[PDB]
RNA sequence: GCUGGGAAGGCCCGGCGGGGAAGGUGGCUCGGGGGCCCCCGAGUGUUACAGCCCCCCCGGCAGCAGCACUCGCCGAAUCCCGGGGCCGAGGGAGCGAGACCCGUCGCCGCGCUCUCCCCCCUCGGGGGGGCCGGGCCACCCCUCCCACGGCGCGACCGCU
RNA sequence: UGGGCCACUUUUGGUAAGCAGAACUGGCGCUGCGGGAUGAACCGAACGCCGGGUUAAGGCGCCCGAUGCCGACGCUCAUCAGACCCCAGAAAAGGUGUUGGUUGAUAUAGACAGCAGGACGGUGGCCAUGGAAGUCGGAAUCCGCUAAGGAGUGUGUAACAACUCACCUGCCGAAUCAACUAGCCCUGAAAAUGGAUGGCGCUGGAGCGUCGGGCCCAUACCCGGCCGUCGCCGGCAGUCGA
RNA sequence: ACGUCGCUUUUUGAUCCUUCGAUGUCGGCUCUUCCUAUCAUUGUGAAGCAGAAUUCACCAAGCGUUGGAUUGUUCACCCA
RNA sequence: GGUUGGCCUCGGAUAGCCGGUCCCCCGCCGGGGUCCGGUGCGGAGUGCCCUUCGUCCUGGGAAACGGGGCGCGGCCGGAG
């Protein structure tokens, strides 16, 4: 049933803690609660990290366990996880949340106007579809 | 807040939910808990039934009619649990207790409304999956509740009506998605604004 | 190894109150001028003063 | 002795020079302590048991924190210790996995408290060695000596149970 | 200690197919179909072979008690396979010193009437579990045959009969009368 | 600022290497797989179609208890700015004119004028550079004493 | 005033006692306040009337101020669970519940467990005898063939017989066995009105052990206001605008 | 058996904390309730349980546990 | 005396979910089996809807099969 595993090379999104919002790669495993973790292209130096603040992604790099940061970074840049990650639905949901949080009063006003017009048009088309689908005279 | 907070009691742990509800009604909020027969208690059923039977044993030796009143409905059991966490012998605590309404099943006022959930009281997150638990409905039925069967039939009837409502809602949402892809040239201008400001990924 | 000189100055704070204090401790605290809780004073450290600090 | 996160201290001491031996031997100890005050106290506690030394009759010529030489390398630590139970005294060998010696010793103190109800004043660490995986003996440690180790995170418990406190949606566990 | 991974695999014969719906196993063979859910056990079940039909049970981060459930599930599934391919047949011999135990089989083998147990005038009526058929054998004299697909139900029905024929207020080491399970085998002997 | 004059780490495929292996890469063997070609599991072991650890003949560059949030103790080796809250007790401070309309007063820290040039904005106003000689330290030369630590060379004393 | 009493520790009589009697210091008496749900004595701290800040001991699911931390690591399931000085209930002894630890032993020259074969000959060894044949007993405890077998581990017979072991061997293919030890849990564990971790309740903990960061508030501490007492045996007769 | 660890407050002691400007002091009768350390009855397990009878133990206090001679008796003893 | 926009509802699982679509059965809609997507839930309660200065000239878009009726009359659904 499981599709994502903690393994050497697995890229994890850090959800909270000092490095919240960043991506890391799992380099080694210790004591079922922590992992050796190194994001060399996402500004996370090698350190222990609890699995509780990790959210496993779908990317898996290829390097041996406890290989040096040079090799982890080479594996990160080859098949560049930064661009692949930015392309995923997960990352753009995060981006939408961030840019909705930084919305100003003027932007909120403009969003309200645009949403008003969009919803009125959509509901007019919905009424049109319902009325068209109500013309049923069939055996 | 200013609206009535309706909570669905299914899958919630008795004392956790009661603590949350007691603090809410002490903060002046009106709380309605529905489906009190779906409330769970941690620990296996025999142990919890023994707790209730020990509660049944406590009665005034001189006059049991004056003694403690053991309410057998799940709603009244949960209500008494909340009363244990309220200061019910003061006017403030009594007002808090008056701001609480509990039901077995979901009566017609609240069966047409959206039901909230308290994650900090949910069995799924609060209890290890290897632990046993008891159903408040079964415990009440076996300590003397009389309406487990009729509430079950009424609940299944309500669930059939709710399934019909959900099918209509899904039909409307499919039609809305079709409308969105239909009127798109006249909509992409405002869609762009929403996407720019983080609504509507 | 360089062993630094043993410190010649101490700062002493009385951290307990004035209730139920044994007479010798009471006398030494009065000699240290700590008659109140959270009263501090400087103490020149030597054998005589250190053995007084050990009492209190 | 209480705790925190422990640090390792190299403490070097000796007896005061006397007109019997002008240059007494220097003794070095590894002390795992919250701070250097506790480290000096524990050093005197141990050398009073081993040699006939005292804080008054001796001096501490050095006390410095020993930084971990490889804090970025996973390793296995074997700890030999002795502790007082409620009914006797026992010697134990325990194994931990960590990046720092002081971190492993902190793990040992937490574990002794958890499993044996032993307090830090009862526990008495006497050897910490980085051992090889082939030399490890405890199965809990040995199960992590897998070059292709792989496991999911099965039952994720919701931890932000109060943000929000009330919500329509019941949480998801599978991820 | 929490073991990282404990898994066991069972092999499914060609003539029987297994379908997974979460932790619900559906085993369909020539003799019928069997349903059993294992939602009380937190394991993952996977079907691996399109050619040899392996079913694997994995338990991750299990302690002692919940590692004890992996082989329990595997053995239950093997019993399901055995039931849908060969079935289960429990033989019961009725033993008595003096009074012959008269067993008559009512509608479709689902009801058993014990008449003369230890000379009593009380008639014992034992109803078999659904999907279990009882009959009186022809090869042996005082022998009942219980046949079915679910080993749970078949052996529970056999226990119902055996405990129905129980001596009261007597030395049971001397009064040995009753109906006892003599053999637990299969049908079709394959 | 200090520390092991931090420990680790980054980059320079670190280069000439030497060695050790295993949580064993490739390869080889065996056993189960996808249409004799591509995977999974178990053995061989030393680089291979990955990597790890130690010693280097020696490292170099940047950064430096890091603004990639790995792990300290600090401030004569420490200063600047901001926000919230509570408060406003006191009431003749003048040594001076001989007070006169109400002591804008003492201690403390500063600025300008009683010198003259300039410079920049502004229509007289505002903002800046100063304006001559001394020492002391920074840089170069060689130069004394002392303290502390190390190393070596003796002469004396004590101790085999 | 000349009835004292209590607590740590020392200590005498007594089976013991919320018993009787001493030593030392502190306390209650004479004393409020924060905490211990409650309480003369325990823990913190001693008090004029107030504002602000901060603490102690103790706490922070709800009662009830404060953890609504994405707290850390483990242990533990109780059909009488457990839950904080004094303190308000338990022992010896047990457990193949689980978790750690110590020591020893067996095993790819094939362990362990299962299923499957053999388990002999001198010899029904001697003395005991009513019958004691390997198995009621007293000493002996050997030998040969062996892969191996005790002149016997137990059941059984009046005695035999017949089973069974320890002993070897086949299959099976990789780790296994034993004795201790001590954490939690369970057994041991029975009283009278109905009832008490304070209650509700709590089992990814609101339990137990080890730890972190925040946070709560005492009449305590700091800053300030006001009252009074005490001290400075303080100042002012200089109203001396000259 | 020798030993040893407990529980109970239906015995009797020990003590003197409450009550001496007074808590009516034995027994019986009457009546209610509670406990279980169960005599019987329900359901079980064990035996030196063949049956009958009996003994040990478990869940268990729902229901019951009587009529009399002697004695103030509580106790005791006998008849049934 | 309070209060200072509304949410008009699947069932639930949690070692799993949600949505959509083509064939079979149920009298034209659901239930299955494929298949296709999504899943740190975006068909998202960290969400959605409504969004209030008012009018007057005055264009373009949306609409124009449109809005407002304490206007009447009828019908249907809902019983916990
Ligand atoms: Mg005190
Ligand atoms: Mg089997
Ligand atoms: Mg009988
Ligand atoms: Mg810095
Ligand atoms: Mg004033
Ligand atoms: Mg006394
Ligand atoms: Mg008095
Ligand atoms: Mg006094
Ligand atoms: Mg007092
Ligand atoms: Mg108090
Ligand atoms: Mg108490
Ligand atoms: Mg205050
Ligand atoms: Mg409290
Ligand atoms: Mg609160
Ligand atoms: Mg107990
Ligand atoms: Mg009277
Ligand atoms: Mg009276
Ligand atoms: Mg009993």
């Amino acid at each position: 049933v499981f599709r994502r595993f903690v393994e050497v090379g697995r890229v994890a999104y850090v959800s909270f803690g000092p490095h919240a919002g960043k991506l890391v790669a799992i380099v080694d495993v210790i004591d079922q609660n922590r992992a050796l973790v190194d994001g060399p292209c996402t500004q996370v130096r090698r350190q222990a990290m609890p699995f509780k603040c990790m959210q496993l992604t779908d990317f898996i790099l290829k390097f041996p366990h406890s290989a040096h940061q040079k090799y982890v970074r080479q594996a990160w840049q080859k098949a560049d996880i930064n661009t692949k990650w930015a392309a995923t639905r997960w990352a753009k949901k995060i981006e939408a949340r961030e840019r909705k949080a930084k919305m100003t009063d003027f932007d909120r006003f403009k969003v309200m106007k645009a949403k008003k017009m969009r919803n009125r048009i959509i509901k007019n088309e919905v009424k049109k579809l319902q009325k068209a689908a109500l013309l049923k005279a069939s055996p | 807040e200013v609206q009535v907070l309706v909570l669905d009691g299914r899958g919630h742990l008795l004392g956790r939910l009661a603590a949350i509800v007691a603090k809410q009604v002490l903060l002046g909020r009106k709380v309605v808990v529905v489906r009190c027969e779906g409330i769970n208690i941690s620990g296996n059923f025999y142990r919890n039934k023994l707790k209730y039977l020990a509660f049944l044993r406590k009665r005034m030796n001189t006059n049991p009619s004056r003694g403690p009143y053991h309410f057998r409905a799940p709603s009244r059991i949960f209500w008494r649990t909340v009363r244990g966490m309220l200061p019910h012998k003061t006017k403030r605590g009594q007002a808090a207790l008056d701001r609480l309404k509990v039901f077995d099943g979901i009566p017609p006022p609240y069966d047409k409304k959206k039901r909230m959930v308290v994650p900090a009281a949910l069995k799924v997150v609060r209890l290890k999956p290897t632990r046993k638990f008891a159903y408040l409905g079964r415990l009440a039925h076996e300590v003397g509740w009389k309406y487990q069967a009729v509430t079950a039939t009424l609940e299944e009837k309500r669930k059939e009506k709710a399934k019909i409502h959900y099918r209509k809602k899904k039909q409307l949402m499919r039609l809305r998605k079709q409308a969105e892809k239909n009127v798109e040239k006249k909509i992409d201008k405002y869609t762009e604004v929403l996407k720019t400001h983080g609504l509507l990924v | 190894f360089y062993v630094p000189a043993e410190p010649k100055l101490a700062f002493v704070i009385r951290i307990r109150g004035i209730n139920g204090v044994s007479p010798k401790v009471r006398k030494v605290l009065q000699l240290l001028r700590l008659r109140q809780i959270f009263n501090g004073t400087f103490v020149k450290l030597n054998k005589a003063s250190i053995n007084m600090l050990r009492i209190v | 002795k209480a705790s925190g996160t422990l640090r390792e201290y190299k403490v070097v001491g000796r007896c005061l020079p006397t007109p019997k031996c002008h240059t007494p031997p220097l003794y070095r100890m590894r002390i795992f302590a919250p701070n250097h005050v506790v480290a000096k106290s524990r050093f005197w506690y141990f050398v009073s048991q081993l040699k006939k030394m005292k804080k008054s009759s001796g001096e501490i010529v050095y006390c410095g924190q020993v930084f971990e030489k490889s804090p970025l390398r996973v390793k296995n630590f074997g700890i030999w210790l002795r502790y007082d139970s409620r009914s006797g005294t026992h010697n134990m060998y325990r194994e931990y996995r960590d990046l720092t010696t002081a971190g492993a010793v902190t793990q040992c103190y937490r574990d002794m408290g958890a499993r044996h109800r032993a307090r830090a004043h009862s526990i008495q660490i006497m050897k910490v060695e980085e051992i090889a995986a082939s030399k490890c003996r405890r199965p809990a440690v040995k199960q992590f000596h897998d070059s292709k180790i792989k496991f999911p995170l099965p039952h994720r418990v919701l931890r932000r149970q109060h943000k929000p406190r009330f919500t329509t949606k019941r949480p998801n566990t599978f991820f | 200690m929490k073991t990282i991974l404990s898994n066991q695999t069972v092999d499914i014969p060609e003539n029987v197919d297994i379908t997974l719906k979460g932790r619900t196993v559906i085993v369909k063979g020539p003799r019928g179909t069997l349903r059993r859910d294992f939602n009380h056990i937190n394991v993952e079940l996977s079907l691996l072979g399109k050619k040899k039909k392996r079913l694997r049970v994995d338990k991750w981060w299990g302690n002692r008690k919940e590692l004890a459930t992996v082989r329990t599930i595997c053995s239950h599934v093997q019993n399901m396979i055995k039931g849908v391919t060969l079935g289960f047949r429990y033989k019961m011999r009725s033993v008595y010193a003096h009074f012959p135990i008269n067993v008559v089989i009512q509608e479709n083998g689902s009801l058993v009437e014990i008449r003369n147990f230890l000379g009593e005038k009380y008639i014992r009526r034992v109803r078999m579990r659904p999907g279990v058929a009882c009959s009186v054998s022809q090869a042996q004299k005082d022998e009942l045959i219980l046949e079915g697909n679910d080993i749970e139900l078949v052996s529970n029905s056999a226990a119902l009969i055996q405990q129905a024929t129980t001596v009261k207020n007597k030395d049971i080491r001397k009064f040995l009368d009753g109906i006892y399970v003599s053999e637990k085998g299969t049908v079709q002997q394959a």
